[PDB]
C-alpha cells in the first residue's frame, strides 16, 4: 500500500516540493525539506504539491544528526495557504508543519506541538490519538 | 466479554468510540457494521448514538465522559449538541466546554470516580470535569505522556496504561485511581491503549489486530467474563505473558 | 448553521463569508471579509478604528446595560427538544426585537439631547 | 391545440429534484491570444517577437498549417450545451417567501440586497440550479429535458434546503434583509432628522 | 525602518501577537511553551537577553537596556497599559456571553 | 480502469436504467404531465 | 525525431471551430427520443439568468464524507416567466432527414 | 536483572491499592438476562447491518438519525427545528425558563410606559435658524466668487 490516503475531498495544496516547512513532533528534527509527494500524478513541468493531510517525502535540515542521513515518511498537519472545506469555511494556519511517521502512518514521535488539521486527524488515526488540539 | 472489531479496517476503535456504564458513542461511517458490534454485544441495555463532532469521525478522541456526563469540545454545533442531547436520557448531564485543548478524549480519562488530565488543562475546565462527571480530579501523566486518554483505559475494575510505565509509576497511580493497575499493550505492540480501545464494567471492544495473551490480560485486568480478575497475570497466565513479551 | 460574528468588527458572518485564521496555541479569529482580516494582520486595534462594535462599545455609543440583551447567550447545556418551547421561543424572539428598538431609539435620542 | 393561446408556467414542465440540460452561448472575450485561448505554456522572459506565443507553428512536413496547431482568435461567445445539472427549487413568484427554507424563517425573496447586480429583481417563477451554466446576466437560457435515464444517485437525491443567502453581492454584505441591517446598524442621523 | 517592507503582511514573516504577549507577562507557563518551540542555539546572544514586551531577542544586555529606552518599546508598553483585544472584548461589544448554567 | 464506452459499464448502466431511475422519472413524468394536461384542459 | 516528453494537446478538437455562435438564442440541437406509451409533455423551457447566490444543503448521500452534514454550494438563478403557447409545426421523415 | 527482563517483569507486575479499596462498579442488571448474540440462531435479534443489508446495503442505505430521539412526545421526533429566525439564532434564545424572563420583561416595560419613559417632546428659534442658513448660503457663494477670480 503506497501512503497516499483514500476517501480526501480536493483541497488547495500550499505546499510544492522544495519547501521547508516546521516538525511537529518531538522525534528530534526541527524543520523538513519536501522533495515528493505521494499520490502526486503526470504532468509536463509542473511540481508536485501537498496540502494537510497528505503524505511526503522529506529529509531533515535541522535538528539531530541521526536524522539528517534519512528520506523519511512525513504527513502535512498544519499549512498556511487559505483552503476552503465543505461547509464553506475558508481557513488557513499560521505555518507549515509536518510530522514523520512511518509508511503505515504510525508516529515516529510521541507527542504533537501544537494543533492539527481535521483533514489530517481524520486521515490517520495515530495523530488523531496523538493529537492535543483538533481545528 | 472482550471483542475484537474494526472501523472501516481501522483497528484504532477508542478513536472511533466512546464507551461508558449509561451510554456508547460510535461514530458516523459508510456502513452500520461497527454499530451492530456494539449493538450486539449490548443489546438495548444501554442507548448507542450515532454522533459527529465538529464535522469529524473522530469522536472517542473528540469527547469525554463517563456514566454521569458527557463532555464535548467547543467546535462542536448546536445541531450535533442537539442530536446527542435528544438521543441521551436525562439522567446524563451533557456540557459544551470551552476548553483550548479541545481533545477531550486524549486530555481526559475517567471512570465514573475519578478522572485523570492533562497537566495544563484550565482550572475552570477542571472544576466543570468535576461538576459535570461527579468525579475527584487529579493532573497526572503516564510515562511522560501528557495524552492521559490516549495512553490508558479506565474502568471501575481496573486500568490498562503503557507498557513502558514503570512500577513505581504504577504503584502510585494505582493508589490514586483505588484500581488495579495493569502495564500492557494493544493491537499486536501499541502502546496508544486508549486509541487502541474502548471498555466499562462489562464490555471490552479492541482492535482485531490485539493478540490472544494481550486479549487475555486485559480480560484479566477489566475482570471480563466468568472467573477474571487481575491474579491470573501474575499467576496463572505468568508464563505465556513472559513467552510473548520477551 | 449558526450566524458568527465578526471578531474584529462584529459584523454577522453568515456561511461562506469571510476567512478564519487558526493560531498555533488554540485559538480561531472569524472575520466576516478582507477588509477586517487585512487589519489584523496589519496588527491594528479594532478598539481604536472607530467603525468597529469594539470602538462604539469601548466609547458608549452603544446600548449595553439593557434587559433585552440578557436573552442571547451561547448555550453550553442542551435542552431537550420541545416543539412548544421552540414556537414560543420565536413569539419572544420577536418581541425582544421590538422592544430593543425601541429602547435602541430612546438611547440615541438621549445621546443626542 | 388546446394549449394555444395559453400561459404555460415553468413547474407544469419541470420538478425540483429534476437533472436537466442547459443550452446557452458563452460570455464573450474578443480577439485573444494562444495563452488564454488554448491554455499554452508562456516562453521565457523578453523573448524575441513576443513571449504569449507558439514557439514553433510547424517544424515537420507538409509545408503548412495544420488546423490542430493553437492560433489566435475568437474566445467566447460559444454555443454549448451542458448536461446534468440538478434542480435545487422552483420558486413561485407569487410567494413573497420563496427564498425561505423550513429551518430559516425569514419571509423573504430570492433577489439580493440592493437588486440582483446589473439584472434588477427576480418577480416571476424562478429556477434554482446547482452550480454553473454557461450564459451571463439577462442572457436566454434554454433549459431542456434530459435525453437519457440516469445512471447516478446524484439524480435521485431530494434536496433539502437549510438557507439561502440573499445579501448584497455588490460587495461583502453582511445582512441577509434591511431589517436586520437596521437592527444591527441601530438609529442613525437622518432617522432623528426625518 | 522595516526591513522588506514589501513582504510584511506575508504569514511567513508574521510576529507574535499582543494577547499572546499579554498571556506571557501574566503566566510564566505560556511564555515557556514559547521558548520551548524556539532553538536557543540558534537565538541572539543563545537566548539569555529577551524583551517579554516586544517579544524579542537582543545579543547583549547593553543592547536590551539600549532598546528600552527608545519608542518601539514605550509603544508595547502603552498598547499593553491599554490592554490587548481578546475574544472576551469582541463579545462584550455586540453585548453576546456564555451561559455555562 | 473500465472506459466508459466498456460493454460490462454499458450493461450495468443499463440495468440501473431499467431497475431504479426508470419509475422515479415515470412517476414524475405522470406528475407533470397530469399538471399540463389540467393547464391544456382549463 | 520524436517529441522527448510526452504531453497531451491543449483543448479539445471536439469543439471546433472556435467562432461566435451563429445565433445569440441557444439551438436544442437533440430533443429525448419519443416514446408514444408515456403521456404527453413539453420537453423544453426559456428563461432569463439572473445571477447566483449561496445555499447551504443538508446533505443526504448515504457513502459520502458529508453524509448528514452541511454543506455550501453555489447555485444559478434563472428567472423564469411563463410561457405562452402560439403555434404547431409537423415534422414528416424523409430519406433526407 | 537485564533490561529485557526488567521489562517484562514490569509487563507482569499488578500494581494494587494499598488500603485494599475496590471502587464500586455499576454494571445493569439486565446484562445478566442479556442472550448471547449467535448468527446461527434462527431467533437471533435483528441487527443494523441486516437492515441495511435489506435495504441496498452499504452506500445506499439511508440511516434514520432521529429513529432513537427520546422526546417528550414521539409525534415531534422528525420535525423540521427553527435554526435562523431574522438574523439571530434560535438556540442562542433557547432557554427552559423563558417565559418569567418573558414576564419580567413586559412587566418592566409597562412600569417604563407608565412613568413615561417611551414619551416624546419655537418659531423664533426657527426664525434665526432659517436666517443663519441663509446667511452660511451668502458666505459660500461669495468663497464661490473668491475661487473664481
Ligand atoms: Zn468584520
Ligand atoms: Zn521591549
Amino acid at each position: 500500500k503506497r501512503g497516499a490516503p483514500g476517501g480526501k475531498l480536493k483541497m488547495t495544496l500550499g505546499l510544492p516540493v522544495g519547501a521547508i516547512m516546521n516538525c511537529a513532533d518531538n522525534s528530534g528534527a526541527r524543520n523538513l525539506y519536501i522533495i515528493a509527494v505521494k499520490g502526486a500524478g503526470a504532468r509536463l513541468n509542473r511540481l508536485p504539491a501537498g496540502g494537510v493531510g497528505d503524505m511526503v517525502m522529506a529529509t531533515v535540515k535541522k535538528g539531530k544528526p541521526e536524522l539528517r542521513k534519512k528520506v523519511h515518511p512525513a504527513v502535512i498537519v498544519r499549512q498556511a495557504k487559505p483552503w476552503k472545506r465543505f461547509d464553506g469555511v475558508f481557513l488557513y494556519f499560521e505555518d507549515n508543519a509536518g510530522v514523520i511517521v512511518n509508511p503505515k502512518g504510525e508516529m515516529k514521535g510521541s507527542a504533537i506541538t501544537g494543533p492539527v488539521g481535521k483533514e489530517a486527524a481524520e486521515l490517520w488515526p495515530r495523530i488523531a490519538s496523538n493529537a492535543g488540539v483538533v481545528m | 466479554m472482550a471483542v475484537r472489531a474494526q472501523f472501516e479496517n481501522s483497528n484504532e476503535v477508542g478513536v472511533f468510540a466512546t464507551l461508558t456504564n449509561s451510554y456508547c458513542l460510535v461514530a458516523l461511517g459508510a456502513s452500520e457494521n461497527f454499530y451492530s458490534v456494539f449493538e450486539a454485544e449490548l443489546q438495548d441495555v444501554i442507548p448507542i448514538c450515532r454522533t459527529t463532532i465538529a464535522g469529524t469521525r473522530i469522536i472517542g478522541r473528540l469527547t469525554a465522559g463517563n456514566r454521569k456526563g458527557l463532555l464535548v469540545p467547543t467546535t462542536t454545533t448546536d445541531q450535533e449538541l442537539q442530536h446527542l442531547r435528544n438521543s441521551l436520557p436525562d439522567d446524563i448531564r451533557i456540557q459544551r466546554i470551552e476548553e483550548r485543548l479541545s481533545a477531550l478524549g486524549n486530555v481526559i480519562v475517567c471512570n465514573d470516580h475519578t478522572a485523570l488530565i492533562h497537566p495544563d488543562l484550565e482550572r475552570e475546565t477542571e472544576e466543570i470535569i468535576a461538576d459535570v462527571l461527579g468525579v475527584e480530579v487529579f493532573r497526572q501523566t503516564i510515562a511522560d505522556h501528557v495524552l492521559v486518554g490516549s495512553y490508558m483505559a479506565l474502568s471501575n475494575q481496573g486500568g490498562l496504561v503503557h507498557p513502558k510505565t514503570s512500577i513505581q509509576d504504577q504503584d502510585e497511580l494505582s493508589s490514586l485511581l483505588g484500581v488495579p493497575l495493569v502495564a500492557g499493550s494493544v493491537n499486536r505492540g501499541s502502546n496508544v491503549i486508549g486509541g487502541g480501545m474502548v471498555v466499562n464494567d462489562w464490555l471490552a471492544v479492541t482492535g482485531l489486530d490485539t493478540t490472544a495473551p494481550e486479549l487475555s490480560v486485559i480480560e484479566s485486568v477489566f475482570r471480563l467474563g466468568e472467573g477474571a480478575g487481575p491474579g491470573a497475570i501474575n499467576t496463572s497466565m505468568k508464563n505465556t505473558i513472559v513467552e510473548s513479551f520477551y | 448553521m449558526r450566524i458568527e460574528n465578526c471578531f474584529f468588527c462584529g459584523r454577522p458572518a453568515w456561511p461562506s463569508k469571510g476567512i478564519t485564521f487558526m493560531r498555533n496555541d488554540g485559538k480561531a479569529f472569524r472575520f466576516c471579509r478582507s477588509k477586517c482580516h487585512k487589519n489584523f494582520k496589519m496588527k491594528r486595534n479594532p478598539r481604536k478604528l472607530k467603525w468597529t462594535k469594539a470602538y462604539r462599545k469601548n466609547a458608549g455609543k452603544e446600548m449595553v446595560v439593557d434587559s433585552t440583551l440578557q436573552f442571547a447567550a451561547r448555550r453550553n447545556v442542551p435542552v431537550r427538544y420541545n416543539r412548544e418551547l421552540w414556537q414560543k421561543t420565536l413569539k419572544a424572539m420577536e418581541r425582544i426585537s421590538e422592544i430593543r428598538a425601541r429602547r435602541e431609539r430612546v438611547f440615541y435620542k438621549k445621546r443626542m439631547a | 391545440r388546446s394549449l394555444f393561446e395559453k400561459p404555460v408556467t415553468i413547474d407544469t414542465i419541470f420538478e425540483k429534484d429534476e437533472m436537466i440540460d442547459v443550452i446557452a452561448v458563452t460570455k464573450g472575450h474578443g480577439f485573444v491570444g494562444v495563452t488564454a485561448r488554448w491554455g499554452t505554456k508562456k516562453l521565457p522572459r523578453k523573448t524575441h517577437k513576443g513571449l504569449r506565443k507558439v514557439a514553433c507553428i510547424g517544424a515537420w512536413h507538409p509545408s503548412h498549417v495544420q488546423w490542430t496547431v493553437a492560433r489566435a482568435g475568437q474566445m467566447g461567445y460559444h454555443h454549448r450545451t451542458s448536461v446534468n445539472h440538478k434542480i435545487y427549487r422552483i420558486g413561485k413568484g407569487d410567494d413573497e417567501a420563496n427564498a425561505s427554507t423550513e429551518t430559516d424563517l425569514t419571509k423573504k425573496k430570492i433577489t439580493p440586497m440592493g437588486g440582483f447586480v446589473r439584472y434588477g429583481e427576480v418577480n416571476n417563477d424562478y429556477v434554482m440550479i446547482k452550480g454553473s451554466v454557461p450564459g451571463v446576466k439577462k442572457r436566454i437560457m434554454t433549459l431542456r429535458k434530459s435525453l437519457f435515464t440516469h445512471t447516478s444517485r446524484k439524480a435521485l437525491e431530494k434536496v433539502e434546503l437549510k438557507w439561502i443567502d440573499t445579501s448584497s453581492e455588490f460587495g461583502h454584505g453582511a445582512f441577509q434583509t434591511a431589517a436586520e441591517k437596521k437592527q444591527f446598524m441601530g438609529t442613525l442621523k437622518k432617522d432623528l432628522q426625518t | 525602518g522595516v526591513f522588506a517592507k514589501r513582504t510584511m503582511t506575508k504569514t511567513r514573516r508574521r510576529l507574535r501577537d499582543l494577547d499572546q504577549i499579554e498571556r506571557d507577562l501574566r503566566s510564566p507557563r505560556h511564555l515557556q511553551q514559547y521558548k520551548e518551540t524556539k532553538a536557543a542555539e540558534d537565538l541572539p546572544g543563545l537566548g539569555l537577553y529577551y524583551c517579554i514586551e516586544c517579544a524579542k531577542w537582543f545579543e547583549s544586555e547593553t543592547s536590551l537596556v539600549g532598546h528600552r529606552k527608545g519608542k518601539p518599546h514605550k509603544r508595547r508598553l502603552k498598547q499593553l497599559k491599554e490592554g490587548a483585544y481578546t475574544h472576551e472584548e469582541a463579545m462584550a461589544a455586540i453585548g453576546y456571553r456564555i451561559d455555562n448554567g | 480502469a473500465k472506459s466508459a464506452r466498456a460493454s460490462r459499464i454499458k450493461e450495468n448502466h443499463q440495468r440501473f436504467k431499467k431497475n431504479i431511475a426508470g419509475p422515479v422519472e415515470a412517476a414524475r413524468l405522470e406528475r407533470l404531465s397530469a399538471k399540463l394536461m389540467a393547464i391544456a384542459q382549463a | 525525431s520524436h517529441r522527448k516528453y510526452e504531453a497531451p494537446r491543449h483543448g479539445s478538437l471536439a469543439f471546433l471551430p472556435r467562432k461566435r455562435a451563429a445565433r445569440h438564442r441557444g439551438r436544442v440541437k437533440s430533443f429525448p427520443k419519443d416514446d408514444p406509451k408515456k403521456p404527453v409533455h413539453l420537453t423544453a423551457a426559456m428563461g432569463y439568468k439572473a445571477g447566483m447566490t449561496t445555499i447551504v444543503r443538508d446533505l443526504d448521500r448515504p457513502g459520502a464524507k458529508a453524509h448528514k452534514k452541511e454543506v455550501v454550494e453555489a447555485v444559478t438563478i434563472i428567472d423564469c416567466p411563463p410561457m405562452v403557447v402560439v403555434g404547431l409545426v409537423g415534422y414528416i421523415e424523409t430519406p433526407r432527414g | 536483572i537485564g533490561t529485557r527482563l526488567q521489562e517484562v517483569m514490569a509487563r507482569i507486575h499488578v500494581a494494587t491499592p494499598m488500603d485494599g479499596t475496590t471502587r464500586e462498579t455499576f454494571i445493569p442488571e439486565a446484562v445478566k438476562n442479556l442472550k448471547k448474540y449467535d448468527k446461527n440462531d434462527p431467533n437471533r435479534r435483528v441487527l443494523a447491518r441486516d437492515i441495511e443489508e435489506a435495504n441496498g446495503g452499504a452506500g445506499v442505505f439511508n440511516v434514520d438519525l432521529r429513529k432513537d430521539w427520546i422526546l417528550e412526545n414521539p409525534e415531534w421526533k422528525y420535525d423540521k427545528i427553527p435554526e435562523i429566525f431574522d438574523g439571530k439564532n434560535v438556540y442562542d434564545y433557547i432557554d427552559p425558563d423563558i417565559d418569567a424572563k418573558l414576564q419580567a420583561l413586559e412587566e418592566e416595560e409597562e412600569r417604563l410606559e407608565k412613568e413615561g419613559f417611551y414619551d416624546e417632546d419655537d418659531e423664533e428659534e426657527e426664525e434665526i435658524l432659517q436666517k443663519a442658513e441663509y446667511i452660511r448660503e451668502q458666505h459660500a457663494l461669495i468663497r464661490n466668487e473668491a475661487k473664481m477670480r
